[PDB]
C-alpha cells in the first residue's frame, strides 16, 4: 500500500509539473504514460479528443503499472503454497484496483 | 559411469526457405514463372464490440456508450488479383545428412553412445519411413495452412535440381494424398528413396517445391502475421502485419517446417486425430495441450534417456519418434 | 609521515596548499604500486582521522576482492535434480567431472553451482572423501591477491614472499587481522625473529621466510589448505 | 638463472578482415562485382515449449498452462534472395613476418634468447609446413562455417595483390581439398611459398580471398551472431542480432581468423577428429574441451618454457605448434587468469 501511495504521490509531481502537455521524441509510452500523466486539457486533445487525448485510460496505466509491480515483486512457483503469497496476491489486486478506482475518479 | 551431457544442441536438418506468394491463372501453370508476385496492403476495419465482455453487468448504458465508439483499426491484408484464381507457393527445401551429429555437447563419452545409438538405428532400418513420411507432408500441400482449406484443386510440383538444371520433376494432387494416412505411391516412394537419400549422407538433396492452389477470383490469401508493437496509435497497422519479403507476400520458412515435420503418429492419448509436429512433449498450440505428457514414460527426453544410458531401445514407432525429434534440432540441456 | 595499513599506504604531498584559508595536504592512497586514490585533508588531522578518511575505500576493495576470488562450490542433490542436500566449497575440482544432468539411476549426485554443471555420481562416502581432500580454508580468497609462484608447492619454482605480500597475511592491517605476535606464536618463534621477516630491504637484517615455514602459516591462518 | 619474462606480447600475423557477403547466380562468379550484399531482416517466431524441466514442472496442469500463453520473439536473418543460388563471401589478409620478436617484453636476456630460439627454428626449416597448412585452410573454404556445410560447390579464389592491381590469381575447387587432411598440389604449394615468403620478412603479402558457395535459392546464410544486452525488456524483444558492415551481412574478422588457423593435429589425445585451432591448451568450444591439458606436457606454456629456458628442443611438430601459437600472437606471461 506503501508503494502504492509513493506512486500516486509520483503521479502528483508530473501533475505539479505539466505546463505544456505536448508530446516529444521518446515519449512513446505516451498512450497509456502520457494518459495517466495527462495535463490540463490542451486545444490538440479537444472534445474532438475525448478518447485520444481527454480519454479517461485507467486500464492501460493499472496494466503498466502491475508489471511494474510484478517485475519488482516476482512471485516465486511454490510462494503462494501458504496463506502469505495468496495474501500478497490479493493484496496487490487490490491495490491495482484502489488505484484504477481512484484514477478513474479522477479522470475527469 | 555415463551420464547425459548438460550441453547438447542439434541443428536442424531439412532446411526450408521463406515461402514465397505469386498469382495467376489455372492452367497457365506450366508457364508460371512471370507470375507476378502478391502484394501485401493496407486497409481500415471499423467494428462493434463482440468479445465476451463480464456478463451479467446490469448497466446496458455503459454498454451502448461502448457501442458509439467504432474502435477503428488498420489491418494488412493480402488477396489475389480480380482476373486470377491460383495461388502459386514456390520454396527450396535442401536435405543434408548427419542427423546424429551433435553441434555442441560438453561429455565425449555420451556424444560416443549417442552416436553409435542413431548408427544402430540406422543399421537396422534406414530412414526410409521418416523420409516417407515427410514425401507425404510434401506431396499433400500441408505447408499451405489456411490456403488449403477450402481449395477445389492443389497441385504440387517438386523439382529435384541436381546441377543447375531440373534433375527429375514429381507431380502430385494434394486433395488426393490426405493429411490423414500414410498411403503408397511409386513416384512417391522415389521421392522418399530421395529423400532418404540425402538424409543417409550419401547424397546432396535440394529441391523446389511449387503449390497451386485453385481458391477464386480476388479471394484472399493467408501469409505469417507477425508481431506488432502497441506503442503506437490505431493506425499504422495497429492490429495486423503480414510478412513479406520484398514487395511479395510470404510465409515464415519455422511454419512450412512445422508442417513438414507434422509425423507424429504415435502419441499414446490417441491415433484418430492424426499426426501432429515432432516435439518434446509433443504439444500443438491450437489446442493448448500435451500429448508425451511426462508423467507418461513416451516424452522425448525420458525416452532418450532410457534408450542411451540404460540401453533400453524402445518400440520402433518411439525410436521413428526420437530420430524425427534428432532431425528437428534443438537445445537440449538443463 | 607515510600510513601502513596492510598492504596499503597512505602518504603526502610533500608540499601543501592552502584550501579556504586553511593549509591541507593530499593525502595519496596506494596498493602497492597501483594508486587508488587521493584526497585533500587538512592539517591538524590526526592519522587516525587519515585512517578513517580511506577506511571506506579499504572495505570496498576487501569485499571486491572477497567476493572475485572466492572458491568454487560444489552441491550435493539428490537423483531429481532440485532440493540441495549439501553445499561445499573447494578450492579445486574433483577431476573425474565431466557434464551432467542427474537421474534416478544414482541416488546422490555432486554437481559444481556453476551453471553449465559438471557433476558426479557418489554414494556419501567418497563425497565425505572429496570434501575432505579438496575443502576451502575460510580465507582463501587472499590466495586471488598472491603471485602464485609463492604459493605453488613445487619448492624448484618457488621464490619467498616479499614484505609487501608478507602484509598481506601478516600485521594488524592484513586481510587475516593476525597481528606479527600471533604469528609468531603460530610457528613457534620469538617476536623480534619474525620482525626480522618484516622489514623489506636485504640490508636492514632481513632474511626471507622459508618453504616450510610459509607454507605452514598460510596452513595455520586459515589461506591455503597445504595438504 | 634465465627465468621467463613477467610481460611478454606478441602482436598477430596473419590480419583477415570482415568477411562481407554478396548473392548472386552462379556462373556469374566471374563479373562479380555488382553482385548486391545479403541484407539483414527481422522477423517474428512464436516457440513451443521443447527444452528440459524440472521435477517441480511436469505436472500436467503447469505444462499445459505454460503452452496456453507461448513465447515471442524477434530474429535477425539472412537469406539469399529467391532469384540467386551463390553465396559470395570477400575478404582480404595480410602476412606480415617478423614471428619472432615480441611488441612487449620484460627480460631482454629471455628476448634475445627467444629470438635466437625463432631464429634456429627459421634456419632447420622454414615457415613451409605451416604456410601450406595455412594455404591449405585458405584454399578449403573452411572460413565458411555454416556456410559450407551441405553445399554443392565451392570454389575459392585468391588474388596476390602486389600493387593496385592483380599480381597473380589461384583457383582451387574447396570441396575437392578436404578439411581433414593435407595434400601436395603445386598451385597450393606456389600458394604456401608466397604466404612463407611473408611469414619470414622477405616480403609484403596482401590477398584477397573470395569464396563461391552454391547453396541454393533463397536459403538461409549464416552471418556472425551479435551479443545481446537487455536488462529488464518488455516481453517479445529481439533474441537474436546478426552483424552487419553498412546494411550488409558480415562474418567477423576473428572467426575467419580463428578458422584460418585450424591447423594443429598433432595433439595428443587423437587425430580421427581433425584439425583444431592453434591455442595454448588447445581447446574447442564445442566439444567444451580442453586437448593439450598442462597435466600432459604439451600445451604451449611448458613446451616453450623447456624450449627457451632449458634448451629442452620438442618434436618438431611440437615446434611447429609453439611457432604457429607465436603467429597468432596473444598475452603471455604474469597475467595470469
Amino acid at each position: 500500500g506503501q508503494i502504492c501511495d509513493e506512486a500516486l504521490q509520483y503521479a502528483a509531481r508530473l501533475r505539479e509539473l505539466e505546463p505544456g502537455w505536448s508530446a516529444t521524441p521518446g515519449c512513446q509510452l505516451h498512450d497509456a504514460e502520457q494518459l495517466w500523466l495527462d495535463p490540463l486539457r490542451a486545444q490538440t486533445d479537444e472534445t474532438f479528443l475525448q478518447r485520444r487525448l481527454r480519454g479517461d485510460w485507467p486500464a492501460e496505466v493499472g496494466n503498466r503499472f502491475a508489471n511494474w509491480l510484478n517485475r519488482a515483486v516476482s512471485s516465486d512457483s511454490q510462494i503462494l503454497g501458504s496463506p502469505e503469497a495468496a495474501q500478497w496476491s490479493q493484496e496487490l489486486s487490490k491495490e491495482l484496483t484502489m488505484f484504477k478506482e481512484i484514477l478513474e475518479d479522477e479522470r475527469d | 559411469i555415463l551420464s547425459t551431457a548438460s550441453v547438447l544442441a542439434f541443428e536442424r536438418k531439412l532446411d526450408p526457405s521463406d515461402a514465397l506468394m505469386s498469382a495467376g491463372a489455372w492452367a497457365q501453370r506450366d508457364a508460371s514463372q512471370e507470375w507476378p508476385a502478391v502484394t501485401v496492403r493496407e486497409k481500415s476495419v471499423r467494428g462493434t464490440i463482440s468479445n465476451r465482455l463480464k456478463t451479467k453487468d446490469r448497466d446496458p448504458a455503459k454498454l451502448d456508450a461502448s457501442i458509439q465508439s467504432p474502435n477503428l483499426q488498420t489491418v494488412d491484408v493480402a488477396n489475389l488479383p480480380s482476373d486470377a484464381d491460383t495461388l502459386k507457393v514456390r520454396f527450396t527445401l535442401r536435405v543434408l545428412g548427419g542427423a546424429g551429429t551433435p553441434s555442441a555437447c560438453n561429455d565425449a563419452a555420451y556424444r560416443d553412445k549417442l552416436l553409435q545409438t542413431v548408427a544402430t538405428y540406422v543399421n537396422e532400418q534406414g530412414f526410409a519411413e521418416l523420409a516417407r513420411r515427410y514425401a507425404h507432408n510434401l506431396a499433400n500441400a500441408r505447408f499451405l495452412w489456411r490456403n488449403r482449406v477450402g481449395a477445389e484443386a492443389v497441385e504440387v510440383r517438386i523439382n529435384h535440381i541436381r546441377q543447375g538444371e531440373v534433375a527429375r520433376t514429381w507431380r502430385f494432387d494434394a486433395l488426393a494424398i490426405g493429411l490423414r494416412d500414410f498411403k503408397a505411391d511409386a513416384e512417391l516412394d522415389a521421392l522418399a528413396e530421395l529423400i532418404a537419400s540425402g538424409l543417409s549422407g550419401s547424397g546432396h538433396v535440394l529441391l523446389e517445391v511449387v503449390a497451386f492452389a485453385r481458391i477464386g477470383d480476388g479471394q484472399e490469401v493467408f501469409p505469417s502475421q507477425e508481431l506488432i508493437l502497441d506503442k503506437g496509435d490505431k493506425k499504422g497497422q495497429k492490429s495486423k502485419t503480414l510478412y513479406s519479403v520484398r514487395d511479395a507476400a510470404a510465409i515464415h520458412s519455422q511454419k512450412i517446417g512445422n508442417a513438414l515435420r507434422t509425423i507424429d503418429t504415435w502419441y499414446p492419448d490417441e491415433d484418430g486425430l492424426g499426426p501432429i509436429a515432432v516435439e518434446p512433449y509433443g504439444s500443438v498450440t491450437s489446442q493448448g495441450k500435451a500429448y508425451r505428457q511426462p508423467k507418461q514414460k513416451l516424452d522425448f527426453y525420458t525416452l532418450l534417456d532410457n534408450w542411451v544410458l540404460r540401453d533400453e531401445a524402445p518400440a520402433v514407432e518411439q525410436q521413428h519418434y526420437v530420430i524425427a525429434n534428432l532431425i528437428r534440432g534443438g537445445v537440449f540441456g538443463e | 609521515n607515510a600510513i601502513h595499513i596492510g598492504p596499503f599506504s597512505i602518504t603526502p604531498a610533500a608540499r601543501g596548499l592552502h584550501y579556504g584559508g586553511l593549509p591541507h595536504h593530499q593525502w595519496t592512497l596506494y596498493y602497492g604500486p597501483r594508486e587508488m586514490a587521493i584526497k585533500t585533508l587538512p592539517d591538524s588531522y590526526t592519522s587516525s582521522e587519515v585512517r578513517d578518511e580511506f577506511s571506506d575505500i579499504i572495505a570496498e576493495f576487501v569485499i571486491d576482492a572477497r567476493h572475485r576470488y572466492a572458491p568454487d562450490v560444489l552441491e550435493l542433490v539428490n537423483s531429481d535434480g532440485d532440493a540441495v542436500l549439501a553445499r561445499v566449497a573447494v578450492s579445486r575440482l574433483p577431476e573425474a567431472l565431466s557434464g551432467c544432468i542427474p537421474d534416478d539411476r544414482f541416488p546422490y549426485w555432486l554437481l559444481t553451482a556453476s551453471r553449465p554443471r559438471l557433476g558426479l555420481p557418489v554414494t556419501l562416502n567418497e563425497y565425505t572423501a572429496l570434501a575432505v581432500e579438496l575443502s576451502a580454508p575460510p580465507l582463501a580468497w587472499i590466495t586471488g591477491l598472491l603471485p602464485g609462484e609463492v604459493l605453488t608447492h613445487d619448492a624448484e619454482e618457488w621464490r619467498p614472499p616479499t614484505s609487501w605480500e608478507l602484509r598481506h597475511v601478516v600485521g594488524e592491517g592484513s586481510f587475516t587481522g593476525v597481528s606479527g605476535a600471533a604469528a609468531a606464536a603460530l610457528l613457534g618463534m620469538s617476536a623480534t625473529n619474525f620482525r626480522k621477516y618484516t622489514a623489506g630491504d636485504s640490508a636492514a637484517n632481513r632474511q626471507k621466510i622459508s618453504f616450510a615455514a610459509w607454507h605452514y602459516l598460510l596452513d595455520r591462518l586459515g589461506v591455503k589448505r597445504a595438504s
